[PDB]
């Protein structure tokens, strides 16, 4: 199923843009951009917190199975943690902005990849 | 049911800190007026959502306007003061302590005069 | 039941102004990019909640999925343009026309295509 | 049944202070410009949520839009003025004084017209 | 039913980062205080809505009041620290460590105390 998946994946693909953007924008962000990005953290953080709220109510409304749920919480948490680190990074704050873009990408494309593989693997056994 | 007052009182009390701090904020931090602006938005989304909870509550619970105006007027005043502080904010210094002394005098007085309102209501019942 | 097709078209039309203005707001005044940033958040919460309102409606009232794809696509392109227009903005007299020209041209088309898809679907609807 | 009308009027009256102040906030403090934007976002989240509140309320008992069809327009123009102020600001004292006069004149008249609508509605529906 | 105790602890833990980062974000970069201001609004709407979600839950599902006081206290201290940490900010290399040291030390304790209260209550729970 999931039509929402399309929608959920969409939130977390554009939102990677934000962080990638935020991250990427760091290296491609003006002096004022560190605080700007702060703005993205807040924004990126209200967006996810509300998605938690809808997802919560959704699970109670329909059947419950957390595996995929952990995947959403863990990726969200790390984007979340990366965001704080990016902030912390940008707060601590070029060397590490560059890598931070590298580290982000590398972590997202690895977490993402991992997450996608879990999906793939989740998708495969249920089909087998 | 002093359980709704708890949280609503706390909203107001901290929010007075916002305006008090805003009002004070004007004097101690005159150069962060965007920042204070941000608080107006924030302070203003917070209050607007509170009005929504109160509205739904009324409808759901018994409604009798008396204590309604008191919450509605204070909100509006903090609201109008906020707007004014902006006006002030924007204008902003000989007057500040007086705005300060006038703000705390006035807020005290209405707080006191609202206290009385509920206090005046209390006594009659008691007697 | 055209009560939603009005307000939705209105969200998009004004939102086009945000981008157009976001796009058009760079070329005319680049200095407000961060201020711009604020619009992206704002423009982005507004859209994200609209997808909400509409989700409950659609699921509440069933309809054909194909007309839903367009909303997503269009919405995702404003969304992708923003990202790029923000990267653009981030990276960002010739380029904005450039970006504005390629935005306008893309949105007029996409919008032209999407409006055709309704139009053509309107053609079929009319018969 | 003046419960909601009095709160709605107060949203628009204070919100006029936001745009008046937003407008008025440009004559009195020009640098706020982007700060003014923050108001647009804020003023824009506030109205969009009101449409939603009012979106559900409408569900409970259908009747004349008059005020809504009235409230809808006023919101829209405040909305379209904010956007213009934004463009007027984006494009961006004589105009402001002009755009302050035009705003005031417009909102006094639209508000005068809208208030009339409200006035006219209560006599017509009353009969 | 531990589905809420997870997300609530996460809101606090990340929120600690906001204040830790808010606290830690001053010492490392004070220049973002207003930007900081924005976090206070943000950090403050997020918490204020959580008190909401939880209100409906608690009232929906009854439970013991004593465990609720802790949430309030803790939440009110982050809240009071912010206020002071804001004034602290506002007011605000030695002081932040100072404020950060006294924050950390207080939150580790308070948090240590609160975690004990769950712990000890956990001790009783386990038996």
């Amino acid at each position: 199923p999931l039509f929402y998946i399309i929608n959920i994946i969409a939130p977390c693909v554009l939102i990677s843009s934000l962080v990638v953007l935020v991250y990427f924008l760091p290296a491609q962000a003006g002096g004022q951009k560190c605080t700007l990005s702060i703005s993205v953290l807040l924004a990126q953080t209200i967006f996810l917190f509300l998605i938690a709220q809808k997802v919560p109510e959704t699970s109670l409304n329909v059947p419950l199975i957390g595996k995929y749920l952990i995947f959403v919480m863990f990726v969200s948490m790390l984007i979340v943690m990366n965001c704080v680190i990016v902030l912390n990074v940008s707060l601590r704050t070029g060397k590490v902005i560059d890598k931070a873009c590298f580290w982000i990408a590398l972590l997202l494309f690895s977490i993402g990849t991992l997450a996608i593989f879990l999906t793939g693997h989740f998708n495969q056994v249920p089909e087998f | 049911p002093l359980f709704y007052v708890i949280n609503f009182i706390t909203p107001c009390v901290l929010i007075s800190f916002l305006a008090s701090l805003a009002f004070y904020l004007p004097a101690e931090s005159g150069e962060k007026m965007s920042t204070a602006i941000s608080v107006l938005l924030a302070q203003a989304v917070f209050l607007l959502l509170t009005s929504q909870r109160l509205p739904e509550t009324a409808l759901a619970v018994p409604l009798i306007g008396k204590y309604l105006m008191f919450i509605m007027s204070l909100v509006t005043g903090v609201i109008v003061n906020c707007g004014i502080v902006l006006n002030f904010h924007f204008r902003t210094g000989q007057t500040i302590d007086r705005l300060s002394m006038f703000i705390i005098t006035p807020v005290m007085v209405l707080g006191t005069i609202f206290i009385f309102v509920m206090g005046n209501f209390n006594h009659p019942p008691a007697k | 039941p055209l009560y939603f097709v009005v307000n939705v078209i209105i969200p998009c039309l004004l939102f086009s102004f945000l981008t157009g203005l976001v796009f058009y707001l760079p070329t005319d005044s680049g200095e407000k990019m961060t201020l711009s940033i604020s619009v992206l958040l704002s423009l982005t919460v507004f859209l994200l909640v609209i997808v909400e309102l509409i989700p409950s409606t659609s699921s509440a009232v069933p309809l054909i999925g194909k007309y839903m794809l367009f909303t997503m696509i269009f919405v995702i392109s404003s969304i992708i343009i923003t990202v790029v227009v923000i990267n653009t903005h981030h990276r960002s007299a010739m380029v904005i026309d450039h970006i504005l020209l390629c935005v306008f041209m893309l949105i007029c088309i996409i919008g032209t295509v999407s409006v055709f898809a309704g139009r053509l679907i309107e053609l079929s609807q009319e018969g | 049944p003046l419960f909601y009308i009095v709160y709605t009027i107060i949203p628009c009256i204070l919100i006029s202070i936001l745009a008046i102040l937003v407008f008025y906030l440009p004559p009195d403090a020009g640098e706020k410009m982007s700060l003014s934007i923050s108001a647009l976002l804020a003023v824009t989240v506030f109205l969009l949520l009101l449409a939603d509140k009012v979106p559900e309320t409408s569900l409970s008992v259908p009747i004349i839009i008059r005020y809504l069809m009235f409230i809808m327009i006023l919101v829209a123009f405040s909305v379209i003025l904010s956007v213009v102020v934004l463009n007027l600001h984006h494009r961006s004292a004589m105009v402001a004084d002009r755009l302050f006069l035009y705003v005031f004149f417009v909102i006094c008249s639209i508000g005068t017209f809208s208030i009339f609508l409200d006035a006219s509605h209560n006599v017509p529906p009353d009969n």
